RNA sequence: GAAACUGCGAAUGGCUCAUUAAAUCAGUUAUAGUUUGUUUGAUGGUAUCUACUACUCGGAUAACCGUAGUAAUUCUAGAGCUAAUACGUGCAACAAACCCCGACUUCUGGAAGGGAUGCAUUUAUUAGAUAUGCGAUGAUUCAUGAUAACUCGACGGAUCGCACGGCCGCCGGCGACGCAUCAUUCAAAUUUCUGCCCUAUCAACUUUCGAUGGUAGGAUAGUGGCCUACCAUGGUGGUGACGGGUGACGGAGAAUUAGGGUUCGAUUCCGGAGAGGGAGCCUGAGAAACGGCUA
């Protein structure tokens, strides 16, 4: 069958076809999470330890973690699990559908893997380069961790290091930086004093209304008092 | 005396074994008795107020209140347990001919243990809450005739 | 579902009803609890019409337990359900429902009276005298002395496991404890 | 139906707005807010059927999105907010205060008011009881809850409210001999003094009031709004003073202003 | 500013009259027998207590990009990032008062210290009077207060836009969105009385397996044989029950008009029911939804 191998490490994925069953035999049999030694998958994949992610069968049906058969089921599923994306569909709304067992089989036309160890011999078009990481951190946390900046450091210079340059279609030179959130400022320091003086307010609000109410009452009372005395 | 039932009858929020003694008290505190006085101009029974029965569906000692419609009758059956069917009669008006028939309606009602009930003695009763399946009313007057 | 509308029912004369709509969502009905005894505690959540909260007690293992005549609120362990008015077989299922007869543990109702009265069932002078002007109306159930000797009292649960998530209740006292000590000296 | 409703016939509107039998398939519907739907007159109906300040929907809309229309002096931008009786509505731009008031023929009117009588209002009071705290209060037919209110106050009553501080400063006790306005059933509109008031145990109050021409009418306690402390209402009314003529007069009165 | 996450809506509207004969429905009642997103008016005081971010906590995922499967679907699996008013946590500005225990003590006392103490839930005790304080109803052990405890509480703001100021870093305005309680509004649910065509070639019907009522429970948002266990034999009927027919949705109304009457009412307004026939259900304040799902 057809493998996708992908080296998270490198951010690298490439597409292997196999026709020879001695070498699928190590692959059969096994499940989703199990992991298999490359030996048997070539000469070149020595040392190499692969991790099973899945796949999809001779009909495009996907693999469901957890169901312990070889053969095609139908489940009730809910939005956003694997197996059912459920795309413009209601909330709460479920649906049945036909899914492949965990274990592996020559019913299967697609397998996914991925690179757990890496073996003596690199493999050409996966492990030579890494592919950058598009976005940097946004939040000022991750930001302060990914530099080890300490309390007192500004990360605000910090952001222009990853940000990328870039020229536009039509020869304009721009730039982009990215917003950073959580990132303590005047106007938040103000946003919780002023919630700190309105509850200061209620309090001295109601106080005062309590008081007044009180001295009202204590009046009529005496007033009352003085009539009955009569 | 009125523990005839599998579980122990008692007026809620009644509490009996209490320290002090309800001398001072008003009804339904220190242990005393509970009742009310229903209004609309009806009188409670001096059985209610002196009474040892225990019935959460009592207008005057029970957890019903009355409100709604308020009428009258003649008691038609008393032989189900602390209910009675009250028929009600009345006159139909036939328009086209000008003229009436005669129609009744029976009208399933609570009687608190209070009140001493016999087929053909006038009743009055007034609404409350759902108490079954059919009845809606209480049993708050008798007139024995 | 369950449903607890009145269309299935025969009419007051004894005649059939015909049906003319569908159950309604808002007649359902749910399952029992069926709480229990067990160490094993376990409430469930259910969201409820107008979005509110009702707590289910598959399981419970200690219960808010008031002795009434002393005003002492207390949380003990259910020992044993003894007697249950509606259902026997829910007396040997130990079945916890409202208003059944059940054991509870007396050993913090036993710390509050020693602490409380000085008498079991250093200190500073105003606490002698403290314990001595309370001794003064010190008068106690000789069957709830009994009851105490054994280490368990007889409680009435007041609240609604199945509905609130709680086995609450009350120690019976007075008339009551003794109509149920006389039901239950079969 | 399986929810509420947010369509509202204009056919099933109702008749003291006044709508066209073929001006559309529908009439705006009162929002949520102080006062009931039968009981209320929309800004839309105010800014467009009224004062003809807006021709359209779509107008009604614009000239409300941008602040200009004051409700008891707070600023409303819903077109369908319900706005009721003894209900203040001001515009500074155009500097125009108008009270709602009950014709004598039982509909809704503009009153213009003065710049002094356009900064309070009257409410009637629902009922008085405790909240948490065991802090007393009462509430008002509008919609209001107001704490600490004076003991003397009781339901029915009359307060007067200043609505820039947002506090009680008079109230009137319901008795007979004050002049009230109906508020409701085929008398609305009506103002007189109360002659007596019958009262049944379980059962609606009936009171009994005299107009200034000696007209005797009688309502429902529910129906019945006190404007002032004997015979001298705390506001000014309407054109007419709440005084229903019959028809025979109105006609003679039309003919008499043709010629 | 596309796209995408998040939130809201899609329970309104429109269509139809199949089922349904005290049933829907009309007038007239009740909820002191309940729920109610939202709008309008008010109300939010104890979390860490010995860890110890609050000058601000933590882990992901979409869009994006790149390896694809299948004949195929807003069918679908891996891999690489990155956000929150998404998710999960967490100091929650600081008090007073009340109650309990309470060393110590000049001891009928007061006293250090400790516990409890926001709002919400649950169960008990207690007050809530009125022929020198104490609210409301025709009517409630009602509103509400106090005490003892209880709950492994989705509560008690780690949010956003404008502006730009006074003291000596501290304070500071106008709003947006969000959580909790009461009241109000928009409503629902159930419910009191009376009222419906033809038919006796329909006279007895209902009660094992709920029929009528009682006791105790379960369930419900709540009352109720709505359901469970026990108990009693009740409940309706020539004043026509029960059964059957309707080419029967009910009403507002339509046709004809001495008066009385006769006939019609599927259809634009109100109420009910249905989405080919049943049944079940998630989401949600609100559905037994069908331009939602499951058999
Ligand atoms: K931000
Ligand atoms: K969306
Ligand atoms: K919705
Ligand atoms: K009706
Ligand atoms: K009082
Ligand atoms: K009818
Ligand atoms: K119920
Ligand atoms: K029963
Ligand atoms: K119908
Ligand atoms: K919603
Ligand atoms: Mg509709
Ligand atoms: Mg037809
Ligand atoms: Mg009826
Ligand atoms: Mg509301
Ligand atoms: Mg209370
Ligand atoms: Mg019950
Ligand atoms: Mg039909
Ligand atoms: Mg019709
Ligand atoms: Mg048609
Ligand atoms: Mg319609
Ligand atoms: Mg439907
Ligand atoms: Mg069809
Ligand atoms: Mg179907
Ligand atoms: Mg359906
Ligand atoms: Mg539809």
């Amino acid at each position: 069958m057809k493998f996708n191998i992908a080296n998270p490490t490198t951010g690298c994925q490439k597409k292997l076809e196999i026709d020879d069953d001695q070498k699928l035999r190590a692959f059969f049999d096994k499940r989703i999470s199990q992991e298999v030694s490359g030996d048997a998958l070539g000469d070149e994949f020595k040392g190499y330890v692969f991790k099973i992610m899945g796949g999809c069968d001779k009909q495009g049906f996907p693999m469901k973690q957890g169901v312990l058969t070889p053969g095609r089921v139908r489940l009730l599923l809910y939005r956003g699990t694997p197996c059912f994306r459920g795309y413009g569909r209601r909330n709460g709304e479920r649906r049945r559908k036909s899914v492949r067992g965990c274990i592996v089989s020559p019913d299967l036309s697609v397998l996914n893997l991925v690179i757990v160890k890496k073996g003596e011999n690199d493999l050409p078009g996966l492990t030579d380069t890494e592919k950058p990481r598009m976005r940097g951190p946004k939040r000022a946390s991750k930001i302060r961790k990914l530099f080890n900046l300490s309390k007192e450091d500004d990360v605000r210079k910090y952001v222009n290091t990853y940000r990328r340059n870039f020229t536009t279609k039509n020869g304009k030179k721009a730039s982009k930086a990215p917003k950073i959130q959580r990132l303590v400022t005047p106007l938040t320091l103000q946003r919780k004093r002023a919630r700190i003086a309105d509850k200061k307010k209620r309090i001295a609000k109601a106080k005062s209304e309590a008081a007044e109410y009180q001295k009202l009452l204590a009046s009529r009372l005496k007033e009352q008092r003085e009539k009955r005395s009569e | 005396a009125e523990q005839t039932e599998k579980a122990f009858l008692k007026q809620p929020g009644v509490f009996l074994s209490s320290k002090k003694t309800g001398k001072g008290k008003r009804p339904g505190k220190g242990g005393n008795r509970y009742f009310k006085s229903i209004g609309l101009g009806f009188k409670t029974p001096r059985e209610a107020t002196e009474g040892t029965y225990i019935d959460k569906k009592c207008p005057f000692t029970g957890n019903v209140s009355i409100r709604g419609r308020i009428l009258a009758g003649t008691c038609h059956s008393a032989k189900m347990n602390r209910t009675i069917i009250v028929r009600r009669n009345y006159l139909h008006y036939v328009k086209k001919y000008q003229r009436y028939e005669k129609r009744h309606s029976n009208i399933p009602a609570h009687i608190s243990p209070c009140f001493r009930v016999k087929e053909g003695d006038h009743v009055i009763i007034g609404q409350c809450r759902p108490l079954s399946k059919t009845v809606r009313f209480n049993v708050l007057k008798v007139i024995p005739a | 579902g369950i449903s607890r509308d009145s269309m299935h029912k025969r009419r007051a004369t004894g005649g059939k009803k015909k049906a003319w709509r569908k159950k309604r969502k808002y007649e359902l009905g749910r399952q029992p609890a069926n709480t229990k005894i067990s160490a094993n505690k376990t409430v469930r959540r259910i969201r409820v019409r107008g979005g509110n909260v009702k707590w289910r007690a598959l399981r419970l293992d200690t219960g808010n337990y008031s002795w009434g005549s002393e005003a002492v609120t207390r949380k003990t362990r259910i020992l044993d359900v003894v007697y249950n008015a509606s259902n026997n077989e829910l007396v040997r299922t130990q079945t916890l429902v409202k208003s059944a007869i059940v054991q509870v543990d007396a050993a913090p109702f036993k710390q509050w009276y020693l602490q409380h009265y000085g008498v079991d069932i250093k200190k500073s002078n105003h606490v002698l005298r403290k314990i001595e002007t309370r001794q003064k109306d010190r008068k106690l159930d000789p069957h709830i002395e009994e009851q105490f000797g054994g280490g368990r009292l007889l409680a009435c649960i007041s609240s609604r496991p199945g509905q609130c998530g709680r086995a609450d209740g009350y120690i019976l006292e007075g008339k009551e404890l003794e109509f149920y000590m006389k039901k239950l000296q079969k | 139906a399986r929810g509420l409703k947010k369509h509202l016939k204009r056919l099933n509107a109702p008749k003291h707005w006044m709508l066209d039998k073929l001006g559309g398939a529908f009439a705006p519907k009162p929002s949520s807010g102080p006062h009931k739907s039968r009981e209320c007159l929309p800004l839309i109906i105010i800014l467009r059927n009224r004062l003809k300040y807006a021709l359209t929907y779509r107008e009604v809309i614009s000239i409300l999105m941008q602040r200009q229309v004051m409700v008891d002096s707070k600023v409303r931008t819903d077109k369908t907010y319900p706005a009721g009786f003894m209900d203040v509505v001001s515009i500074p731009k155009t500097n125009e205060n108008f009270r709602l008031l009950y014709d004598t023929k039982g509909r809704f009117r503009l009153h213009s008011v003065r710049d002094e009588e356009a900064k309070f209002k009257l409410c009637k009071v629902r009922s008085v009881q405790f909240g948490q705290k065991g802090i007393p209060y009462l509430n008002t037919y509008d919609g209001r809850t107001i704490r600490y209110p004076d003991p003397l106050i009781k339901a029915n009553d009359t307060i007067k409210l200043d609505l820039e501080s947002n506090k009680i400063v008079d109230f009137i006790k319901f008795d007979v001999g004050n002049v009230v306005m109906v508020t409701g059933g085929r008398n609305r509109g009506r103002v007189g003094v109360i002659k007596n008031r019958e009262k049944h145990k379980g059962s609606f109050e009936t009171v009994h009031i005299q107009d200034a021409l000696g007209h005797e009418f009688a309502t429902r306690l529910g129906n019945v709004f006190t404007l002032g402390k004997g015979t001298k209402p705390w506001v000014s009314l309407p054109k007419g003073k709440g005084i229903k003529l019959s028809i025979i007069e109105e006609a003679r009165k039309r003919l008499a202003a043709q010629s």
